[PDB]
């Protein structure tokens, strides 16, 4: 009984919660990957005499 | 043929020597052919072998390391035979000349064929101790041996190698120093012959019986699991690895031209046997291959 | 959320027959192979059937031989049991049970007491 | 300078011997995942061989101067579907079940675990033991008329003594009858769809045996020669 | 009565699910369906460090990316030096069945734990000079499957009881436990500021988890099968779940709601653990089939496969500024990518 009233009571606050369009969503990771990716170097490998591992 | 020939000549040498002071072929090129191009088959097939074996980094074990010493051992047998028989055709075919007989004696007693017969026997008792190394390796394996790896490779390798040495040196230092005619090729002495003939033959009788054993641990393991069919492909792969078919005549004109094509045929041949069914129609062989060519394929 | 819901089940009496449907939804249905679990008042979860991803393949517990027969539409994503000949031995709740990973001949803990991709349950009583 | 790198060279040399040393004694010894169920009695085969929150128990012994090395699994959940996993490498899985269990039946449930176990991916290769345990309490169940094996199983009936059987001296027949009809249940989902990978090991064991020891190293001794004998193909 | 409850539960079930719809206005297929592609992605293995003799389940990264701790099934933790391949440290453990391991952000500790319940916490930078159990934290009643560190003092252990714990290393007892899970968890990945994380379990289903309010936030659903890796997006709004399905999924917190499946038809075996890359483009994502593949996050279409590992792939660690990736493998191999 304790259970489901724990369940019930966390669905309750789990419905209340501010969800924003997926567009917004999408749009903040893109501009996250191309804004960060700049020095990524798995993405751009970076010149073969800084990498600690040749 | 031409052995004779100057055997004869020396006698005659020796009898004129004594009178001044005391006294007042087809089937010969036909089996060169066979054992040549068997043994050029080993050298390539085996060649190619140690370069698979050895370059893969997941077949690196205690089998794999002790199949690429047989491997190897193989190679420099089929390799001293080549030196031997090119060494020989070249001696006989410059220096044939009735005026020129003393060039081959010249070349006959140098110390150049006592080495060369030495690197032969070692080749040989080398060979024919790898083969028996395979096998005690393989009754530990079913035999609870189950040890330390320093203290089984290391004398796995010593058996193979130095062994062959420490009783063909015995031989060299007695036939240097007693009989020393003909570089070493006849044997003057039978005692000299056996004291490097019977640790082979021994060697032998060893793998023999390690072939028996495993015959019977391998019925033991079919009995309780066709059945005959099984058991006989295995005693035909298990053949050539452990060279049990040399209990056919080594425990031994008439035989003498099947008793040559035969031995010769077999062993020329051993070496792609023992290539063929530990290094290529293997599985683990097989799907390494296959496994590198679909992370080839990916471009 | 995966979903699996079962129906068809009541009180009958011995010697008829029952016709029980299991809707699934969230998943690929011809992936997993599905199971009939059912437990007794009394004792613990007990494993009846099985059928395989194809539905080629098909298992029973002794108890029942000979009686239940089982199919699964993949079409209609549902799986099936048919009861002939009860008993009043076969009084229990029925849960339709999954497979934990697809593609798998046979997989492990599906009548544990903590199961997760199972159903509520049919009463049946007879 | 290379006075560092050599002290870390130095440390790596000896980590590296430690870690070889450590080898050495790894791979001599054999470790065995012992399974089962609460009623099937494994905890009275743990205890007699005991003589050379927590979620596993161990137990060591030697038989014939090999260490055996084996794992039985306490404190944990219902699912074992996960944890399962990490005993891929094993030499053995024993798998005790209780042989009179039946009279609810609790029987098929041990068939459908060794069903599992048997066709699970990553134990496709490690061979099963398979203990037969309470051959005792199967004796008077079966020597009682309140038996009826037939209804759990409709095909003892049908099922007639094989004649590869060696019963023991004065067993009765319709005992022996019985209890072959259980082993090759095991042995109808053994032989079905195993290939020749892995295999099993039926054995009419007891808790007042002492053979168990002797039972698991023969056994173990029989599993590492055929995984020799495959890799030389000589099988 | 129960049943009661059970159709309001139901009801608030469908209720979120029509409130998850309605705000799900667009794919994100079609807005990144002309965006620039990344091309294929090749890596060749620059290290490749032996020693573990049984197989591996953990793998860690220091937080100088030159450090990795890796555990292995015989009972053995080894501090590798990934630069120069030289072990650090050698440590046996009690227990020679460990699932995780773990590297404290200081880099002083390290932790163990499997199938014994118990986690074990290793200081390496002892006064004498040697490596010993600082302590272990029992009390768990399932096989520990993770370990995180929050820092030096703080570390969270998820079990197979369906249960998280939060604990103490100098109480060495529980401050807190997360429940809920109705399965066993798997993997959970702290977030980058470490104020929250994710759990996954093996009914299917994520949580967000806040660590110090001590209670669930959000559930996230989707799944058809058990959750075997979590891993959080750099910037920590998002996370891939990668399950015994063959398909990974990426969540976003605030929506709440699924935003792009990377699956294939011809995958068919399950992820074993996930990761991202420093900068959140590139998603590395070991498999059954005996080798790791790589994904862009956005395109969601395969850049690059990490063959040469002739065993299941098990742990999978990428630096924290990205610049080498480590996998190790049942055949008791870790490989250096780069």
């Amino acid at each position: 009984i304790a259970q489901a009233r724990k369940l019930v009571e966390q669905l309750k606050m789990e419905a209340n919660i501010d969800r924003i369009k997926v567009s917004k969503a999408a749009a903040d990771l893109m501009a996250y990957c191309e804004a960060h990716a700049k020095e990524d170097p798995l993405l751009t490998p970076v010149p073969a005499s800084e990498n600690p591992f040749r | 043929s031409l052995w004779e020939t100057v055997q004869k000549w020396r006698e005659y040498r020796r009898q004129c020597q004594r009178s001044l002071t005391e006294d007042p072929e087809e089937q010969l090129l036909f089996l060169y052919i066979i054992y040549t191009v068997g043994y050029a088959l080993s050298f390539s097939a085996l060649v190619i072998a140690s370069a698979i074996l050895l370059g893969f980094r997941h077949l690196h074990c205690t089998r794999n390391y002790i199949h690429l010493n047989l491997f190897a051992s193989f190679i420099l047998r089929a390799l001293s035979v080549f030196i031997k028989d090119a060494a020989l055709k070249w001696m006989y075919s410059t220096a044939a000349q009735q005026h020129q007989w003393d060039g081959l004696l010249s070349y006959q007693d140098s110390l150049s064929c006592r080495l060369v017969f030495l690197l032969m026997q070692y080749c040989v008792a080398a060979n024919y101790y790898w083969l028996l190394v395979e096998g005690v390796y393989l009754y530990t394996l079913l035999a609870f041996s189950v040890f330390s790896e320093q203290w089984i490779f290391r004398l796995y390798v010593s058996i193979g190698w130095g062994v062959p040495l420490l009783f063909v040196v015995p031989w060299g230092i007695v036939k240097y120093l007693y009989e020393d005619e003909g570089c070493w090729t006849r044997n003057s002495n039978m005692n000299y012959w056996l004291i490097i003939r019977l640790p082979i033959l021994f060697a032998i009788g060893v793998n023999f019986l390690i072939f028996v054993r495993v015959i019977c641990i391998v019925v033991s393991k079919l009995k309780a699991n066709d059945i005959k069919c099984r058991l006989a492909k295995s005693t035909l792969t298990l053949i050539p690895l452990l060279g049990t078919h040399e209990v056919i005549f080594a425990f031994v004109g008439t035989l003498r031209f099947i008793k040559l094509f035969t031995e010769l045929s077999f062993t020329s041949f051993q070496g792609l046997m023992v290539a063929i069914l530990y290094c290529f129609v293997n599985n683990e062989v097989q799907l390494e291959f296959r496994k590198s060519w679909e992370r080839w394929r990916l471009e | 959320q995966v979903q699996l819901q079962e129906s068809g089940g009541g009180l009958v009496q011995p010697g008829g027959s029952l016709r029980l449907s299991c809707a699934a939804s969230g998943f690929t249905f011809s992936n997993y192979k599905m199971n009939w679990v059912r437990q007794a008042p009394g004792k613990g979860l007990e494993w009846v059937s099985d059928i395989s991803q194809s539905g080629a393949s098909i298992s029973y517990t002794g108890s029942v031989k000979g009686r239940f027969t089982i199919s699964r539409d993949n079409a209609k994503n549902t799986l099936y049991l048919q009861m002939n000949s009860l008993k009043p031995e076969d009084t229990a709740v029925y849960y339709c049970a999954r497979c934990p990973a697809p593609f798998t001949r046979d997989c492990f803990d599906v009548t544990s007491t903590t199961y997760a991709y199972r159903g509520q349950g049919t009463q049946v009583t007879v | 300078q290379r006075n560092e790198e050599k002290a870390q060279r130095e440390a790596n040399k000896k980590i590296e011997k430690q870690l070889q040393k450590d080898k050495q004694v790894y791979r001599a010894t054999h470790r065995l995942l012992l399974l089962g169920a609460g009623e099937s009695g494994k905890n009275t085969i743990v205890k007699q061989m005991r003589i050379l929150t927590s979620g596993i128990f161990e137990t060591k012994f030697q038989v014939d101067k090999v260490n055996f090395h084996m794992f039985d699994v306490g404190a944990q959940r219902d699912e074992r579907r996960k944890w399962i996993q990490c005993f891929n490498d094993v030499t053995a899985i024993i798998f005790v079940v209780a042989s009179s269990s039946y009279n609810t039946n609790r029987l098929q449930a041990a068939l459908k675990l060794f069903d599992s176990i048997w066709n699970n991916k990553w134990l496709r290769d490690t061979s099963v033991i398979l203990f037969l345990n309470k051959q005792d309490l199967l004796a008077e169940k079966v020597l009682a008329g309140k038996s009826k094996i037939e209804d759990y199983f409709p095909e003892f009936a049908r099922y007639t003594t094989p004649e590869d059987a060696t019963p023991e001296p004065g067993e009765d027949p319709r005992v022996t009858r019985a209890k072959y009809f259980i082993r090759d249940e095991f042995l109808r989902i053994s032989t079905a769809s195993g290939d020749g990978r892995h295999y099993c090991y039926p054995h009419f064991t007891c808790a007042v045996d002492t053979e168990n020891i002797r039972r698991v190293f023969n056994d173990c001794r029989d599993i590492i020669q055929r995984m020799h004998l495959r890799q030389y193909e000589l099988l | 009565e129960l049943d009661q409850l059970r159709q309001e539960a139901e009801q608030l079930k469908n209720q979120i699910r029509d409130a998850r719809k309605a705000c799900a206005d667009a794919t994100l297929s079609q807005i990144t369906n002309n965006i620039d592609p990344v091309g294929r992605i090749q890596m060749r293995t620059r290290r490749t460090l032996r020693g573990h003799l049984a197989k591996i389940y953990a793998m860690h990264w220091g937080t100088d990316s030159r450090l990795l701790v890796s555990a292995s099934q015989d009972g053995k933790l080894i501090i590798w030096d990934s630069y120069t391949t030289n072990k650090v440290h050698a440590i046996p453990l009690r227990s020679s069945w460990v699932m995780t391991c773990a590297y404290a952000p200081s880099g002083n500790y390290v932790a163990c734990g499997g199938l014994d319940n118990i986690c074990s916490i290793y200081n390496l930078k002892t006064r004498e000079g040697n490596v010993r159990v600082s302590r272990e934290l029992a009390g768990h009643t399932g096989y520990l499957s993770c370990c995180r560190f929050l820092d030096d003092n703080q570390i969270v252990t998820s079990s197979g009881d369906t249960t998280c714990a939060l604990w103490d290393i100098e109480t060495g007892q529980q401050t807190t436990t997360f429940t809920g899970h109705t399965g066993d968890v798997m993997s959970l990945s702290l977030a980058p500021d470490t104020r929250l994380f994710v759990s996954g379990a093996c009914d299917a289903s994520a949580k967000l988890w806040d660590v110090r309010e001590g209670m669930c936030r959000q559930t996230f659903t989707g799944h058809e099968s058990d959750i075997n890796a979590i891993c959080f997006f750099p910037n920590g709004n998002a996370f891939a779940t990668g399950s015994d399905d063959a398909t990974c999924r990426l969540f976003d917190l605030r929506a709440d709601q699924e935003l792009m499946t990377y699956s294939h038809d011809n995958i068919i075996c399950g992820i074993t653990s996930v990761s991202f890359s420093k900068s959140g483009r590139l998603l590395l994502a070991g498999y059954d089939d005996f080798n790791c593949n790589v994904w862009d996050a956005l395109k969601a279409d395969r850049a690059g496969v990490l063959a040469g590992h002739d065993n299941r792939v098990s742990c999978l660690g990428v630096t924290d500024d990205g610049m080498a990736v480590a996998t190790g493998s049942w055949d008791s191999f870790l490989k250096i990518w780069n």
